[PDB]
């Protein structure tokens, strides 16, 4: 299947994916008001699939630790969520046998929603109060059959977002993981085996946000 | 197959917002019959390759926009409701206002009995938001038209530069562009935020990094920018002079510069006279009763043909490097430190870091924007920048240069065709008043006796008569010469500049206001002033996409229309994608785009609006008379159309220019109607028309060249990243200015790995050379008068080397480095009730007054509200919990506002005591969106230099105050 590696010590947190996400599928924006910081969304929603999430660390000496987590569904190897679903209903979420992409589908109206939801391990699924489907991040699957990046990949200018085949996904997230070690050396990759969505910390997965990693 | 794709027409654009010059594919509906379905990053495009920032990333937001403006609308005297108009009745009385107007007001000859032919009754704002082609029609109009007080965005942001640069290198443009930034061993980012204002550039910033380069944010926050840097070094407002004196002493005392390229390439040889001189902070020639310089106390001694004496062996006390070195020693680590708020230890880390970029196998960069060089002495900023890269050998060379950020996408091409007070395009002058025929105008250039000058500039005659044959091809240039207004010679520059512009409102000295492509209301400092004077207006026309806080500033904050007077004029244009034409990056890239939608509802193309308006102006002129119709009447239009609409495509061609009849220049033989290859082959006879000689070149014979998508490249234009034949860049397609210092004297590159230009086989490779002629034949600053990168400047007000004079007026009191405390060629009031040093800035996620961008539900998602940024000292001084409402005051204003506490804010040590500062930032205003918050400006005085004409939005005095609710 297809993985994304995302290299988040080159983040700048422009929220360019952010927006490429709501622009491609011509999502809604949320009502949101700022109560003391540049994260906004506050959370991913049933019309949010992505938002950029804000912690500062103090440090030692000028400026901080700026981290910066633009959360997605891990689009899991073997997802509990379609586990779940499965118990009342399948064909609610679905894998694609081609990229790996986990999808949920108009079923999961049909299906214990909130139970869905605590069988993440990530928090990722979100319900809609009136139709009380499920949404998240769908892998852009439409765009990857067709030959396009991600969305949120193709827009990034950093090289946060990176795209592929699972091997040579994780051969470049292990050759990045050395390098940056040497800058950061708590760097870690987040549950690399059990995941599409790699994701490099910097430190402590946890600091970046309290579902980072399972 | 993507649904969402199929049956719509693909297009390529280039992001309307700021000036990295993104690639953008459109897909319109119907098979462009329709409406944009979709806008995203332009794989292809080598700047960006695919990559947007949010803001890119939402243009298509941006205009499939149910908020747009649809039709004109019109304000009447007095009232209270828009009524929409039809496109005819509303350029048909706008037209007959500017006649009015223009025939009560205009001056044949100023009270001096000197030719003027000028209007002063009518300003114009605007705009770095328009297509080239649109700029350069514009400019035309307003001065056809007789205006002398034409202004735009350039003025603030990038007014500054063009002096500093063109001192130090000849020319005010960014020296090198976006891609060329991944040569560099070593990226200092000091009056910038580039992460977030120019974002696409961090992908090339890392890329460096990626290849071992180290990247240094100086900045007095903690940004998005610094979380991504090697080194994040917090600077006190304001000392930037100290910091980069201290630098030019380091290189200096440790033998750092590049003593081959200093001693061949800058003026350190050049012998300064006996008259110069530096004591107690003042440089020789100064005038105390009017606080000047007379300036040619700092000539060079010349020799017997008038060329400035040289010492080769730079032994000489008076070279230049050794009056530079006397006039450093004063800037050591210590002081430096004290003043800058920067630790010794990290001074010397960053100096060590930057001038190890000396070696000629290593180049560094400086990237800065708009930072805080608007004060007084930005200018001097600038050219510490600029000396710091000529004493390294960073001028040139392939991930060096001095990178000024432009900041809107077209801000590069708006200035260079004009839209500022002081220059027609090309950056030739308005006359003044004492330039009474053209010959006494073109005798103003500096000349040259030194045969290795090449002088460019000498070649001014061509261009001016170019131009005037491009807007009245059928009269002689000298008679042309007489058709354009002229400012005083008596007057100070500045009185025809932004901030005197919106002092004679005020003071009801205009009847009619053009605010064209832009937010005044918003953007300019001190808005409850300009909000009110707005008032003193008998007419006001605002081109834009949206209504917006100028359009409709009668019915704003604290305002009663029923005592307004003045008639407003809403007319919508159309959106970036809605159109063609091309747009200047801030690397000189004169990129093509091309309309994927039609104008949505009854929007028009600036192009057109202009063009009727224009139109219909001369139709009274033709039926009525009036005052001097000739420059109305004989001005060339019939090139700026086809099809009965505005043609970017026709503009264009005659910016580049054309031949008038058959003439042989250059050794070569050319026939009537033929484009003109290049600048060089310009006349002075009459036999030529070019709109810009900037643009001879782009637009030839072989066709359009800035719309190029060619990204064939030789190995050594690849391995930096030239891309020659994507799109075209001026001039003449040198994309690293005074790229002939990036080699030795027989052509050979200091750095052969990294080349720019390399002499192979009787030819210069790689980048087109800036300047023709053999190696070690020609001085490679062909701009400048004597041939030389500047370290000493005497061109400049403020004198010939950089100094420091604090730009804090309210919290300091002491200058470490002289008697003169404040700049002597420069009144806060410094009211005790508001002691924090208030700024403004931008974030990621909204555009300038945010006009555009507080009308994408996208964007306001991320960032609703007006926000002030705190220390956690402050916070806890006064009180305040983040997120808390905060009211922010000053002598101005006052708004309201979220607190952000934050340690990306530490307060600055002043003389022993902690000054705090808070941010706010520029984006919001009262129309849109609700409980956003209103303009950052209600708060910033619209005091400026006396020099710059420019207003304080980055340090102003402020209070801050919890707003408590219920318990
Ligand atoms: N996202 C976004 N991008 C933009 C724009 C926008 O509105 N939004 N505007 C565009 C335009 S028109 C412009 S002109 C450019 C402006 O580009 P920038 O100059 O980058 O804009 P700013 O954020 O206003 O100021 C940049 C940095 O200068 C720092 N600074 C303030 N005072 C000083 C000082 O005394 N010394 C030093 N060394 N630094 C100081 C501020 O803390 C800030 O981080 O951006 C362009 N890009
Ligand atoms: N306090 C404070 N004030 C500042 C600054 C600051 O940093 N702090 N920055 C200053 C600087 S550097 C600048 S650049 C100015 C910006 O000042 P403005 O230019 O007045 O700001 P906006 O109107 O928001 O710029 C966006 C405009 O582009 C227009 N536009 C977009 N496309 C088109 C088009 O095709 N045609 C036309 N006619 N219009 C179009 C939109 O309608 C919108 O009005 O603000 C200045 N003021
Ligand atoms: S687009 Fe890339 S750099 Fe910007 S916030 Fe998203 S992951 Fe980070
Ligand atoms: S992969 Fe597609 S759906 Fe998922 S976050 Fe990125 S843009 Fe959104
Ligand atoms: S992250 Fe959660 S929602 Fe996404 S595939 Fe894994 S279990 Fe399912
Ligand atoms: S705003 Fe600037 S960096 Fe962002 S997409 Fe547009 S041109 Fe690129
Ligand atoms: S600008
Ligand atoms: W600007």
């Amino acid at each position: 299947g297809k993985m994304f590696f995302v290299d988040l010590s080159r983040c700048t947190a422009c929220r360019g994916c952010q927006i490429a996400c709501k622009q491609w599928k011509n999502l809604p924006a949320e009502e949101t008001r700022n109560t003391g910081s540049h994260q906004n969304p506050p959370d991913l929603s049933y019309v949010t699939l992505k938002t950029v999430r804000f912690t500062e660390k103090s440090r030692k000496g000028p400026g901080i630790d700026w981290l910066f987590f633009p959360e997605q569904c891990r689009h899991c190897v073997e997802p509990p969520c379609k586990g779940q679903a499965d118990v009342d209903l399948e064909g609610a979420v679905v894998k694609d046998e081609t990229t790996g992409a986990v999808l949920f589908t108009e079923l999961t109206a049909k299906v214990d929603g909130e139970s869905v939801r605590s069988a993440c391990p990530y928090d990722i699924p979100r319900i809609d109060p009136v139709t009380k489907r499920l949404s998240k991040c769908d892998m852009c699957n439409d765009r990857v059959q067709n030959g396009l990046l991600p969305a949120c990949v193709k827009t990034c200018p950093t090289g946060t977002m990176n795209f592929g085949d699972e091997q040579e996904m994780l051969a470049l997230a292990e050759k990045r993981l050395a390098e940056v070690k040497k800058t950061y050396p708590g760097a870690v990759l987040g549950d690399p085996n059990d995941v599409r969505v790699v994701y490099l910390f910097t430190r402590d997965p946890k600091d970046f946000y309290e579902h980072a990693v399972a | 197959e993507l649904q969402k794709l199929q049956w719509a027409k693909q297009t390529t654009s280039i992001c309307c917002y700021c000036a990295v010059g993104c690639g953008l594919i459109v897909h319109t509906a119907k098979d462009g019959q329709g409406r944009a379905v979709n806008v995203e990053g332009d794989p292809d495009h080598p700047i960006n390759e695919g990559s947007l920032c949010p803001k890119g990333a939402s243009i298509f937001q941006l205009g499939e926009n149910d908020q747009r403006g649809t039709q004109p609308l019109y304000r009447a005297p007095f009232s209270d409701t828009w009524k929409p108009v039809t496109w005819d009745f509303a350029l048909t009385e706008i037209a007959k206002r500017i006649k009015k107007t223009r025939d009560a007001s205009f001056t044949e000859k100023n009270a001096a009995g000197d030719l003027v032919n000028r209007t002063e009754a009518i300003a114009s704002f605007g705009s770095a938001a328009m297509d080239n082609e649109e700029c350069w029609a514009y400019g035309n109009i307003l001065r056809s038209l007789g205006l002398v007080y034409i202004e735009h965005q350039a003025r603030i942001x990038h007014s500054p530069t063009v002096p500093a640069l063109a001192e130090s290198f000849g020319r005010g443009a960014m020296t090198n562009h976006w891609n060329d930034l991944a040569n560099s061993d070593c990226i200092l980012i000091m009056g910038s935020n580039a992460a977030e204002n120019h974002p696409i550039a961090f992908k090339w910033v890392l890329r460096a990094k990626d290849k071992g380069a180290t990247l240094i944010h100086v900045d007095p926050r903690f940004t998005r920018t610094s979380a991504r840097c090697d080194v994040y070094a917090p600077i006190r407002s304001g000392a930037d002079i100290p910091f980069l004196g201290g630098l030019i002493k380091y290189i200096l005392d440790n033998k750092l510069y590049f003593t081959d390229y200093v001693r061949e390439y800058t003026n350190a040889s050049l012998i300064v006279g006996e008259k110069f001189s530096f004591k107690d902070g003042l440089f020789s020639g100064y005038d105390a009763a009017n606080k000047k310089y007379d300036k040619s106390m700092w000539a060079f001694e010349l020799d017997a043909n008038g060329v400035p004496k040289r010492d080769p062996a730079l032994k000489h006390p008076r070279c230049v490097i050794n009056l530079l070195k006397k006039h450093y020693e004063r800037y050591n680590l210590d002081k430096v430190a004290a003043i800058t708020g920067t630790s010794k230890e990290q001074l010397q880390q960053v100096y060590k870091a930057y001038a190890a970029t000396g070696k000629p196998d290593k180049a560094g960069t400086i990237m800065y924007a708009m930072g805080w060089t608007q004060h007084s002495v930005g200018v001097q900023n600038i050219r510490a920048m600029a000396m710091i890269q000529l004493l390294l050998g960073n001028i040139g060379v392939a991930g060096g240069g001095v990178n000024a950020l432009r900041g809107e996408s077209n801000v590069q091409g708006s200035t260079d065709q004009g839209l500022l007070a002081h220059i027609w395009p090309g950056y030739n002058p308005v006359p003044n008043s004492k330039a009474a025929t053209l010959e006494l105008y073109n005798a103003a250039t500096p000349q040259s006796k030194d045969p290795m000058s090449v002088n460019w500039w000498q070649n001014r005659p061509k261009y001016v008569a170019s131009y005037l044959k491009a807007l009245y091809p059928d009269e002689e240039p000298a008679a042309a010469y007489d058709y354009l207004p002229r400012i005083d010679a008596g007057r100070k520059l500045t009185d025809y500049f932004w901030l005197n512009i919106f002092e004679k409102m005020d003071k009801g000295e205009f009847k009619g206001l053009f605010a064209w492509g832009m937010n005044p209301a918003c953007g300019g400092a001190n808005a409850n002033k300009n909000r009110k004077a707005m008032g003193k207006l008998e007419w006001l026309v605002n081109v834009n996409l949206f209504e917006n806080e100028t359009s409709s500033f009668w019915k704003g904050p604290g305002m009663n229309p029923a005592e307004i007077g003045t008639e407003v004029f809403f007319l919508p244009c159309c959106v970036s994608i809605e159109k063609e034409g091309s747009v200047a990056n801030s690397g000189r890239w004169m990129q093509w785009r091309y309309r994927g939608p039609k104008p949505y509802a009854e929007t028009k193309p600036d192009g057109d609006i202009m063009l009727d308006m224009f139109k219909k102006v001369r139709e009274l002129y033709a039926k009525e008379g009036g005052a001097y119709p000739a420059p109305i009447a004989k001005l060339n239009i019939a090139d700026w159309e086809e099809h009965n609409e505005f043609s970017p495509t026709k503009v264009a061609k005659l910016m580049n220019g054309y031949f008038l009849k058959d003439t042989e220049v250059g050794g070569k033989q050319f026939k009537k109607g033929q484009q003109v290859p290049s600048f060089a082959f310009l006349t002075a006879d009459g036999s030529t028309c070019s709109g810009n000689w900037l643009h001879a070149g782009s637009f030839t014979d072989a066709g359009n060249l800035m719309a190029r998508r060619d990204k064939t490249q030789t190995p050594e234009q690849a391995r930096i990243g030239l891309f020659p034949n994507w799109s075209f860049c001026w001039p003449v397609n040198r994309r690293i200015l005074y790229n002939r210092a990036s080699v030795d004297k027989t052509g050979k590159p200091w750095n052969p790995a990294k080349a720019v230009i390399e002499w192979k086989d009787g030819k210069w490779v790689g980048d087109v050379v800036d300047g023709g002629g053999d190696p070690g034949t020609k001085h490679p600053f062909i701009m400048q008068t004597h041939g030389f990168g500047a370290l000493y400047g005497p061109g400049r007000e403020e004198g010939p080397f950089p100094e420091h004079y604090e730009p804090l007026e309210c919290p300091v009191s002491k200058n470490p480095f002289s008697k003169q405390l404040h700049n002597p060629v420069a009144k806060a009031v410094c009211d005790p009730r508001y002691p924090f040093i208030g700024t403004t800035y931008r974030v990621t996620e909204h555009w300038q007054t945010g006009l555009m961008t507080r009308r994408c539900a996208w964007l306001v998602e991320a960032e609703p509200q007006i926000f002030c940024e705190i220390s956690k000292e402050l916070a806890k001084l006064r009180g305040i919990g983040n997120g808390d409402t905060v009211k922010v005051s000053s002598l101005r204003g006052a708004l309201e506002a979220v607190a952000i506490v934050t340690e990306r804010i530490r307060p600055f040590k002043i003389e022993g005591v902690d000054v705090h500062m808070v941010g706010l930032p520029w984006h919001y205003g009262w129309m849109v969106p609700k409980n956003g918050g209103d303009t950052a400006n209600l708060l910033t005085p619209s005091a400026g230099d006396p020099n710059t004409g420019i207003p304080e939005t980055k340090a102003f005095m402020v209070d801050v105050r919890k707003v408590w609710s219920h318990p």
